[PDB]
């Protein structure tokens, strides 16, 4: 009995959209499977015909096929069994490792948390990145946009940031640790896998989770990808766990959307873009946050990620996203060859939340370290011929302060590492030294106190603050390695 | 076999609608032939419009073409030769020898259109491709089995790069090579077929090397649409099948989504920005997927990509980007200076760029040449108010009028071009011999590091005083 | 004398360039915006219209 | 019956609605029964989209279609030469019929790829910049592309001019005759080329196709396509044929009036999505034979007007990469003394010396 409710015929095909006669009693969002075996979720629910957005190759279907309901809107299992585990945008594996024990499912469209449930963000994600953690600090339930160019290092600076996160995902205590998801959003399969194998190379994927909708697979799959894994790590928020999620990238969702919503005749907008091109990246980014103590105290940290073309940051996307992230970390072309790696521009690169979410300890070695750069960047052009004293000084220090910034890539430097080399910059321990030799300089100098001070380093990783006793001491130990 | 029929509704340019009887609608991505008394017309299944009728695309410009003619569907989508026999035999889109050379002792006919592996069947490896462009081999190195791509508006000479590269590794290569020619010039593809044949890598009596694939622009939209995708099933099936290494070539790859702009429009769809459309990172994805390394086979592609008025943030260079392992722009800027090939060592960069890939000397010596460089850009500036006098840095500032002409590499295919004779360089020469620039050879201005080999030839062009 | 009167002389040459390079980033500025307004809307024209088909 | 003939649903602005035709043929011509011929370019399933040759108050409603049974054809031969013609191919100049030697159509495919030799014989345009820097060779396209009043025009016309030395000569492999387009100009100028040209003993070795301004639309659309084919006879049989499309520009502008009017989806700048191809099947057609079909040339040397000196424009753009070459005249140079005012920076000549005098 083809009672027209639950059942449906294929009016139309093509473009990879299927407008579908019946299918009277459905809901919006809702999966449906098609006689072929791909299924597809239905978006527009016009008077006569219902339009449903393909998960496939649109050669599968044909005209006048059968339709069936699933009765389910686009959701995803969640839980701790997706862990080190590869899986596309629906939540199916792609890695082979075998299926996956699911821990509960949940939407993909979640509402994001009230105003009241929230707690003001203190809680750091320390990137291990010198540049990040000492200029642009990135808080727990923030939202630190890395905004930039084509092949100027995005993915190397989040990628980097998971990496740090073994010091304490090895560690025992759960309020500590700070679980990854990585969304893959338009990326080929050469380059996720590739990924992968170099998470796999440090055990960091281990308690990471990939979320891959690559070029290949149809755009509603790049469109859920990241809606469907901010629900992956909204489950450890929930749970009053940390999860940290990278959008890799945004830049290639909003295509994406923008492909579905043209196919399916709807008013195009700004550079084709529809009107709520906008309230899509709303409704994800502001699904992280820090729960209030009421509930879990969980974090959900997210860094997008915005492919810009030709430096351009006020097109209508770009401007889009950065007006609803808590900060942004730009990265240039121009100082990316010139040796500063991460390049980061500090002059615009800036974080809201920034002191409130940063070590103590780092805090207090690094206060005017912001401000120092930001006049040295204006007084560097003076390099073309005399200078007096108040800006002969000047020059001195910033020309080895973003020297020693340098940080080569997969080497993520833990904050009790930081401080010794953030605190000889600021107060100036090395502005009498080559620059040739100040890159061997952080080596030895670490080696050096690892080895004979490691008091004060191991007083610094636990605190987090810089006692007068102990900032005295670390001004003594300093000097004396100066000295040899 | 069992013949379907079907009515021709309407001829809207290059867009053909076909009815059918019910429940003997061909599926999209189809092929439907039609007989014409010239010969016979190819249209590929599109979209299911509704009451038994579809929309297809030609593949042959339907001038001519009468209204209710009989259309036979064949089955599946427009099966072309492969295997051994396609090699040195130049086939259209539909597949047949338009070389003139009788037809093609093909054992088997796989569709164009075929699923590309799966995230499972892929297989990360980072090995280097030697090239000998010094401008290209040491800061922007290919990756055999990568995907390599160089982008440039027109007069860049793009296509006749790619003709120098064809010299030097695909008869290195050990293995198939398949040129597909999309969209480009008809006269310039002539001339790589004229070439290739003395060149000792195309026998007609002989053994064939390379196999070919022309589509050029002189032909509809629907064909250059889908040209891209018959030279890819060929090169697909000595990966896979064969179990060799392929050498893929592909000029030019913009044609291919220029070719989907042209009949987007024409199929009903609301244009995208730039008047592109609306399927163009799924359409580029759908086809670069496909040329990948898996466990059974490697396939190294060197696609060519044209800049629509140099400008590199249109949709069509920019959506090809992010599907390349490497990259070799071509900008209009360079060439005016003298140095060729006309590469941008400051937009082409490769993921092979790493320590623990070229080995931690080329890695250093590579970092030091871009330092150098990218501060004219920026201090460039005070050298057109003032010149080189307030370079405190002053020795370092003169190293880019220096390093940026030694970069340039002379050709043997461009002997009409300059008339000098060429210079194939090979990887550890060019190494060893920028971190001795890097000032050791600062005694010749100018001239001495122009158009030469590798460092043993700077000393044989520094002793003609000029 | 002649090197001081000429320093004295290159601050007076550059403090009317300065406020002439004035009459031209904000002159041109405007110039931009005039232009990027323009961009925007003729770029969304031929979408509305390709749309209406 | 509506087999052969169709009346009309509905007629204006050139466009022409019809129902019936059921066996028309796509791209056919058709005659109306007040006298003014069409053609079809959309066989809808209930009508037909005709664009009129001609002016529209002739159409009525109901009005009786004819059909030709002919796709859009042209006369070609020797007889052509020294005459001026529209794009129907019909002597304009009024100086009695033109002998027909053969009719070649308007919408010829290009030569494949194997019937082809490398350009390798020079086109001397007498002129030092653009044969010292950028020459041109048989067989070769190099466009002209330029502002309004850069003297665009100018460098093509004295091209013409030169061939003379190998016109009047002995020799018939030396010889080049040319092939002049003249599209969407005004009337009253292209009088004042052939007056030129009759004034240097050129009209001899010249055939000019002239669609001005104020023709219809579709007769500028096919004007470049009939005069390729006017070229192409020359092409094919051994001789050298060189062709100036002038100007190119105002082709899309037409063809651009055609689709819009037919309700054809807008693409960029309104043009419409198949603008590309346009150009791309009329350049192709100039090229050089192989010695197998007798070593025949045609050379191409279309002509594009930009706004504000700005190439990277959609159409500029567009037939720029088609082209073998570019010579890019500035307006600046221009009147600083430099003419013609070519830019060595932006012109080039992918051809090169391979065409060039030793």
């Amino acid at each position: 009995e083809a009672n027209l409710n639950e059942t449906g015929r294929v009016l139309a095909v093509g473009d990879g959209i299927a407008r579908v006669f019946g299918l009277n009693n459905i809901q919006a969002e809702e999966l449906v499977e098609f006689s072929s075996g791909v299924k597809g979720m239905a978006l527009n629910l016009e008077p006569g015909q219902v339009g449903i957005v393909l998960f496939g190759s649109d050669r599968l279907v044909k005209e006048g096929e059968l339709v069936k309901r699933t009765g389910n809107i686009v959701d995803v299992p969640v839980g701790p069994g997706l862990l080190g585990r590869v899986v596309d945008a629906l939540g199916n594996p792609i890695d082979g490792k075998g299926p996956i024990d699911a821990a509960g499912r949940s939407r993909a469209q979640v509402k994001a948390p009230g105003i009241l449930p929230r707690r003001s963000v203190h809680e750091p994600v320390q990137t291990g990145l010198k540049a990040v953690d000492a200029l642009v600090p990135i808080g727990r339930g923030q939202r630190e946009l890395i905004i930039g160019d084509r092949q100027t290092g995005k993915t190397a600076v989040a990628l980097d940031t998971i990496l740090n996160q073994k010091r304490w995902n090895n560690g025992s205590d759960e309020s500590k640790k700070l679980y990854c998801v990585y969304v893959a959003v338009g990326q080929k399969r050469s380059t996720v896998a590739q990924l992968v194998q170099t998470l796999e190379q440090h055990d960091a994927m281990k308690y990471s989770i990939i979320v891959a909708a690559t070029a290949s697979e149809a755009a509603p799959l790049q469109y859920l990808a990241p809606f469907t894994a901010a629900s992956i790590g909204e489950w450890f928020r929930d749970n009053g766990k940390h999860a940290l999620i990278v959008y890799d990238d945004l830049s290639k969702q909003a295509v994406a959307y923008r492909q579905l919503s043209l196919l399916l005749r709807r008013p195009p907008g700004r550079e084709a873009y529809p009107g709520d091109v906008f309230y899509l990246h709303s409704r994800l980014l502001e699904r992280a946050a820090k729960l209030s103590e009421k509930e879990g105290s969980g974090s959900l940290t997210a860094l997008p990620v915005i492919e810009t073309q030709g430096g351009d940051v006020s097109a209508y996307i770009p401007t889009n996203v950065i007006s609803i992230t808590d900060g942004q970390i730009f990265l240039e072309a121009e100082l990316f060859y010139k040796g500063i790696r991460p390049a980061i521009n500090v002059g615009l690169s800036v974080s809201r939340v920034g002191s409130a979410a940063q070590v103590k300890a780092l805090k207090q070695v690094a206060g005017s370290l912001k401000l120092f750069l930001a006049q040295y960047r204006e007084v560097a052009a003076f390099a073309q011929s005399d200078l007096d004293a108040s800006t002969k000084q000047t020059l001195v220090r910033g020309e080895r302060l973003t020297q020693l910034l340098k940080q080569n890539q997969y080497s993520p430097l833990a904050t009790e590492e930081q401080v010794p080399l953030i605190y000889a910059g600021v107060n100036g321990h090395l502005d009498g030294i080559e620059l040739s030799r100040i890159g061997e300089f952080e080596s030895s100098f670490l080696s050096y106190l690892k080895s004979n001070h490691n008091e004060l380093l191991t007083e610094i990783r636990e605190k987090g603050e810089l006692s007068k006793e102990l900032l005295a001491s670390l001004k003594s130990a300093t000097e004396s390695f100066v000295a040899t | 076999s069992t013949p379907i029929t079907g009515k021709v509704t309407a001829v809207i340019g290059a867009i053909v609608d076909v009815h059918f009887e019910q429940s003997e609608l061909p599926a999209i991505l189809n092929a439907l032939e039609i007989k014409t008394p010239q010969g016979k017309l190819v249209l590929e299944v599109a979209q299911h419009l509704g009451e038994n009728t579809v929309r297809t695309i030609a593949m042959d410009g339907t001038e001519g073409l009468v209204r209710g003619e009989k259309v036979l569907d064949t089955g599946g989508p427009i099966s072309v030769p492969v295997g051994r026999e396609t090699l040195g035999r130049i086939i259209n889109v539909i597949g047949e020898p338009i070389d003139e050379r009788g037809p093609i002792k093909s054992k088997l006919r796989k569709p164009i259109h075929a699923d590309p592996p799966s995230f499972a069947e892929q297989s990360t490896s980072a090995e280097i491709l030697e090239t000998g462009i010094k401008v290209v081999d040491l800061l922007a190195p290919y990756a055999r089995g990568g995907k390599i791509g160089l982008f440039g508006g027109a007069g860049v000479g793009k296509t006749v790069f790619i003709q120098e590269l064809i010299n030097n590794i695909a008869k290195a290569h050990g293995g198939f090579s398949v040129f597909t020619g999309v969209g480009e010039r008809t006269r310039e593809g002539n001339d790589l077929y004229r070439e290739m044949k003395e060149t000792g890598v195309i026998n007609l009596e002989g053994e064939s090397k390379v196999a070919l694939v022309f589509g050029q622009m002189n032909e509809p939209p629907g064909a250059r649409a889908r040209v891209a995708l018959t030279g890819l099933t060929i090169a697909e099936y000595f990966r896979d099948e064969e179990g060799q290494d392929v050498l893929l070539f592909i000029d030019n790859i913009f044609r291919f989504t220029q070719a989907g702009s042209e009949v987007s429009a024409l199929l009903g769809r609301i244009p995208s920005a730039v008047g592109y459309q609306p399927t163009l990172a799924t359409d580029m994805g759908l086809l670069q997927e496909r040329i990948t390394t898996t466990k059974k086979g490697s396939v190294t592609s060197v696609q060519a990509v044209y800049v629509p008025a140099d400008d590199l943030t249109d949709p069509a260079p920019a959506t090809t980007f992010a599907h390349l392992d490497a990259t070799t722009v071509l900008s209009r800027g360079i060439s005016e200076l003298g140095i060729y090939p006309a590469v941008d060592p400051l937009d082409s960069k490769s993921r092979l760029l790493d320590a623990a890939v070229v080995g931690q000397e080329h890695y250093d010596v590579a970092s030091k040449v871009q330092e150098t460089l990218q501060t004219y850009k920026s201090l460039q500036d005070i050298i057109a108010i003032l010149g080189m006098d307030e370079l405190s840095d002053k020795l370092t500032v003169e190293r880019a009028r220096k390093i940026q002409r030694f970069l340039s590499q002379p050709f043997a295919v461009a002997e009409v071009f300059t008339g000098i004779p060429g210079k194939l360089v090979r990887l550890k020469d060019t190494v060893a011999s920028f971190k001795a620039v890097l000032g050791k050879y600062d005694n010749i201005p100018e001239h001495a590091f122009y158009m030469v080999g590798g460092i043993e030839d700077v000393v044989a062009k520094a002793e003609k005083l000029a | 004398q002649g090197y001081a009167a000429e320093i004295s002389a290159r601050r007076n040459a550059m403090d009317n360039a300065s406020k002439n390079a004035g009459d031209m980033i904000n002159r041109y500025s405007i110039l931009y915006n005039r232009t990027r307004q323009a961009v925007i809307t003729n770029e969304l024209v031929d979408i509305i219209t390709g749309a209406s088909s």
